[PDB]
């Protein structure tokens, strides 16, 4: 599962950034340090659902024009290998497993059990929110649903819960081969007005923090290391310069591959020496 | 800790259940009661030598 | 994408908790356990016929940056004199940031030594080493 | 609370610099080492409330002209991450708290108590100057005022004091997520006369020292590390050169965010196994 | 081209296996053996007339990155308390990635000490040291 | 046996790359992380036996034109010596031995034995798949065939197996002289469309992983260390730029030579001093 | 290594009982016996013709850390003053911890010596010496 | 670990008193007893039929660091010259520090040996040996 | 153990125990190095401790010691 | 810590005098006493009814490094040959260094044993044993 860090940044940034700019209360917390003049002018421009101006994000070397009033620019950056493992082995699995998901569900009333239903086959369960199923509950999984017994849990026919689970594909057990990669990626905000750039960079730092709690970040992209450059004129051949402070993001992740095993031993016969 | 103080003889570790629901939590667990010594039956046999 | 079959723990996926309170600006922690294995040597063998467990010793260390508030001395967890004699045992829990499930818990922790460093060019740090009765990894899925 | 170091420098410099240049006695102490000629010429120019010439300060790449006779120029510089914490956790709070303030107040005569009043809700008290309230005083806080009992303190109905306190906003307990950032910022003085630049740089060094005692510096911006470059001609395409000695300021600070918790447990019910 | 007459082992040609299960994200392992050789000194000689074997002591260490699943504690191979007393011996095998032939196997391995490090800026690591009865390099070609 | 790493890369890449692009299931696993749009467009272009467009690979400074739509480019890179040995000695052999081979064979029914036949003289055997020949089997080699006795193995007259063996040339025993070389080689994908390049690089990473299991890699080319550069415009003087992310591959290998010995001692005569 | 499979009685496997209770904070226990063996010599030859048994001496030692409750003085198993004359004989058992099977028993134990120590930083140590009438190892089979 | 909850008397928990005063700079204290136990033997069998008590011997030892004031010689609890004949019996108590409850008492203590040492760099050590009539452990319950 | 195996006794059963012969042997070939004839018990000692291995000791007095059958 | 405020006599605070002179290069000094204490026993009960004092034994030991001048042999405080019969009794005092106040005195000291040693790299050690008639601790108050 080769990880495209650049795609992950875009997937996380685009929704979360829109949400942050949507409300004003969060922005005030973010821009608490800045002076009144810069803070409100930025808020007057981009903040709120009724903002006429809008921010954009894209990758480098596009053949079209970007909104140079305010824009996030990304470029892939360097990559390095840091740590290996014996035989390049990472893990062994009895089931072909995909991504790890979080889903919300409501308990359903069966005869002997209360069951939750999920959009896909459960495979490996990880956690149901704030439930410590005892052995007498007899927690078990079946297809796309998870079940626990009804008795002495009868108040919970309407229980509303979140579920963390994995996507199951096949029963073909296999090994993992791969290593760890230390990758760096560059991000920069652009504007023809320096004050906007500083506000824009500060907004970015917050959502990077929020990404530390994300499922993908916690499981796949770990050990953030942020580095900020000096504010510089990106462009000078024009009616006015473009100013932007580049930032560098570092990640640790695994470049993994699945190796499938077919040599399943089932029979075992003992024969003594003829002598 | 109670077992280390001999207050309880044995218990199942895996039997505990915990459920949380908003501002409320439900806790369920089991512990085996202590058993005292009640009956003794004896018989004697007399023999020569 | 995120395949859980290969994930590992790091500093960003772990929390150090005492009495429910998450200790702040905690830097590192190390855990040690010694079963005191010893071999049995007969007369007619240089090889050890078998090994046996004899003694369980375990210590855990914690490194922290002294916050102006809620330091280990202010929290009452540590001690600086005869106040120690009135300090009861504690349980130190390492809990998962993602699920809030437990990874390992130390029961009956007791303090062994206390170290604090005042330095000019660096942030203040303090270190504590505890001795615990037993460890546990229960309450899993 | 993302910290804009550049704004903090300007906020501290502008008032304090004006005060230093206002009086002559402090300047003499600052310029004690310099020769008589340079010392008095600078004093004749800028020092004193009746100074016709004045110093200015601003950020880089402005579209207008700066007073190149004497000016302070700032540019943001690099930034780096140095130290993390487990789960990126910094601290836990039971109350939503803002900045830390210092206020002056006079005791007021109530019936059972003497009370000080402050401009905002007290939240967390830190210190009242040179008072060690005993338990019999029964020190307590209420709204925007702090109270201590009257008896055996009756000489202090007119007590005049300074108070250090925090801004309270909400009772919503929450956690802090963030890390430490090692940031560098550049500062340089500009002039067409080298002697003025040297005097200007020396003045700067003093107010940096004074900033070490500031509330913001003590609490938020720690571990100064100063570095000075060589005097260089900033400009050569003109009737005369511009000379300035750049300086580099380093800081250690936290990029923090507030995460609010709603899972407050209040009820606790024990039920035994049916068996 | 590949002349086998000069090949050597490396981290990419070795597997660490327990009970058939390949342990994942294993980093390093070291093996030690002490025969306790001692010399015999007569009166009329400073030189040692001969050496003799007396005592066989051997330990093996393993370094690993704590996976969220199948850690040594979860696998039941290690222990954290009195659960150790019910843990039987194990055999740790080093097997060739290419042929799946064995390179060296340790028989009757028993755990000696357990170390785990929680750190902020680095991936979690754990170390185990075992004491074994005998080593073997059988089952070769 | 001087090792031309550049030739080895081409020999491994060309067949394996064609196989990977041939099927769609493997590509989906490789491109699992990428977005739907990029993933399918690449698949529409190159994936499948019926792909009109095709990928190419070649060395640098060719006098012809390469398919700049998608191409792998290789250049030799640096080399260094890292570790030596006493007398520069690596190994000693009693037989002149060439490459190590893997061959498949079926058992044949002789009178006293079951024998496998191989394309070349066996020389040194290494392994027959999942057979642990006991001493009573009396495993032995003869010319180009390997033999084991028949009794208590009679079910295996049709046994189908893989064999690992070495090429024997001469009985001339000799020594090996050489040392270890740490070599770096550069690889880069080229395109006029950045998305294709990113997909192309990710495909490369997978086959590098698969090469870790190869016979040549396991025996001759060890200790991979991969390093990725930043996406850059390789060309700008044209109607459109060329974009490619260079990668650096490191290897450890031996530069060996064969020294033959003719001083074979066969006779040994003892004569006492005349005195 | 395992609890059941170890052929040797470690200190952990053993439990010490008196009068239907375990002895808490026990530290050591020793049992010594002398059969009063002697040799027979005569004028004919120096070599001893035979050996015979004369007198049976049996003593057992125990050490314990003085608990704040349930000590021998508190429990009445030992006495300080003239109350000793009102104390009857005691029987001691050494027991297998796993199954509460008996390993060896001392019958008719009576006290000989009682020793006690206090020190600045050490734990209070209580020692006692018992002389018994007979020692038997039965009910094992 | 805590003051109250520790089941074992550490040296810290104990306090030593004489005649309504504490003994400063105490370092050690030991109490030994012998009931004069003997075995009964007869012609019929070697085994001892019974055990009996003959004579009661009781001694207590104390060590102390010679203070510049309040020593035993200064305090009159011990004597050097003929004044000993004018010294009556003394009673010693060993006390629980927390609550001033009694742990054990020695009645009728009289002196046997008195030892003193001086050395270049050591602290002056004062030792004394007391023989007593009876020892009782009452008022606990 | 000796008590379990009957080579040593605790109670009055000792009077029912006969003499014992001990041999010290070469491990390689089971050749004899030295033999003790007529061994009878003198002292029997036993110890238990918190973390040590249980140690059993016994003392034997014998009638004669011979070193023969070597040659 | 200070000279006056330390409640305990360190070796430094003490000075040893004989016949109006200090003893140079003194290293050790010990004083032992036995009151010849005994217990009274009767037929009625085993317990000792009373304790009495029989005989007074008093000895003091001193060690010293043999100076090239002012040794005991040179100074006449000790004798080797028959001259001992011409030596009278001696009185020893142990003194507080600060104020030359008396701490304890030995009266009627007479010699019992005299020991001397020489060695390759050690300092020459001179030892002597004195038996005295009485020991008194007066003039302190």
């Amino acid at each position: 599962a080769i990880t495209s860090v650049d795609s992950y940044l875009l997937s996380e940034i685009k929704p979360r950034l829109n949400t942050v700019l949507e409300n004003c209360y969060i922005i005030d917390e973010v821009l608490k340090d800045f002076d009144y003049q810069t803070r409100e002018s930025f808020k007057e421009a981009f903040c709120g659902k009724n903002a006429q101006h809008e921010v954009t994000v894209g990758f480098n070397f596009p053949k079209f024009k970007n909104n140079y009033e305010a824009h996030y620019l990304i470029q892939l950056g360097q990559g390095q290998e840091t740590k290996n493992s014996l035989g390049s082995i990472q893990s062994s699995y009895f089931e072909a497993t995909g991504d790890t998901l979080v889903e919300s569900s409501t308990a359903i009333r069966e005869d002997d059990k209360l069951v939750f239903t999920v959009s896909k086959p459960i495979g490996e369960l990880i956690k149901v929110e704030d439930i410590e199923f005892a052995k007498y509950d007899n927690l078990q999984v079946e297809g796309n649903k998870v079940s626990f017994k009804y008795q002495t849990n009868e108040d919970y026919e309407n229980y509303n819960a979140n579920i963390i689970f994995t996507e199951k594909k096949n029963d073909s057990k296999g090994l993992v081969k791969g290593f760890t990669v230390e990758e760096q990626v560059t991000v920069v905000g652009l504007s023809f007005n320096v004050d906007v750039a500083r506000c824009l960079d500060a907004v970015l730092k917050m959502i990077l923090i929020s990404m530390r709690d994300s499922i993908e970040e916690q499981q796949t992209f770990q050990l953030q290391n942020l580095s900020f450059g000096d504010i510089a004129p990106i462009i000078e051949d024009g009616d006015s310069m473009i100013f932007g402070r580049p930032t560098i993001i570092k990640y640790t992740s695994s470049l993994d591959l699945d190796y499938t095993i077919t040599q399943d031993i089932n029979k075992l016969t003992f024969k003594e020496r003829k002598d | 800790r109670k077992k280390r103080d001999n207050e309880i003889q044995d218990f199942p570790a895996e039997d505990v259940q915990v459920i949380v629901e908003g501002n409320e939590a439900r806790i369920s667990m089991t512990v085996y009661p202590i058993r005292s010594f009640k009956k003794i039956s004896v018989s004697l046999v007399y023999k020569q030598q | 994408a995120s395949e859980a079959k290969q994930t590992v723990h790091t500093g960003n996926t772990v929390l150090l908790m005492i009495k429910g309170k998450p200790v702040g600006r905690a830097q590192s922690a190390s855990g040690q356990r010694e079963y005191g294995t010893t071999g049995v040597y007969e007369i007619g063998s240089i090889m050890p016929q078998e090994h046996v467990y004899l003694r369980y010793e375990g210590t855990i260390t914690v490194e922290r940056l002294r916050m102006k508030k809620e330091n280990f001395a202010d929290l009452g967890y540590a001690s600086l004199g005869e106040e120690i004699l009135k300090k009861d045992i504690i349980d130190i829990l390492v809990v998962d940031n993602l699920t809030k499930q437990v990874i390992i818990s130390y029961h009956g922790c007791s303090a062994n030594n206390y170290n604090e460093t005042w330095q000019t060019n660096e942030i203040v740090t303090e270190e504590i080493e505890f001795s615990y009765l037993t460890a546990s990894d229960k309450a899993r899925t």
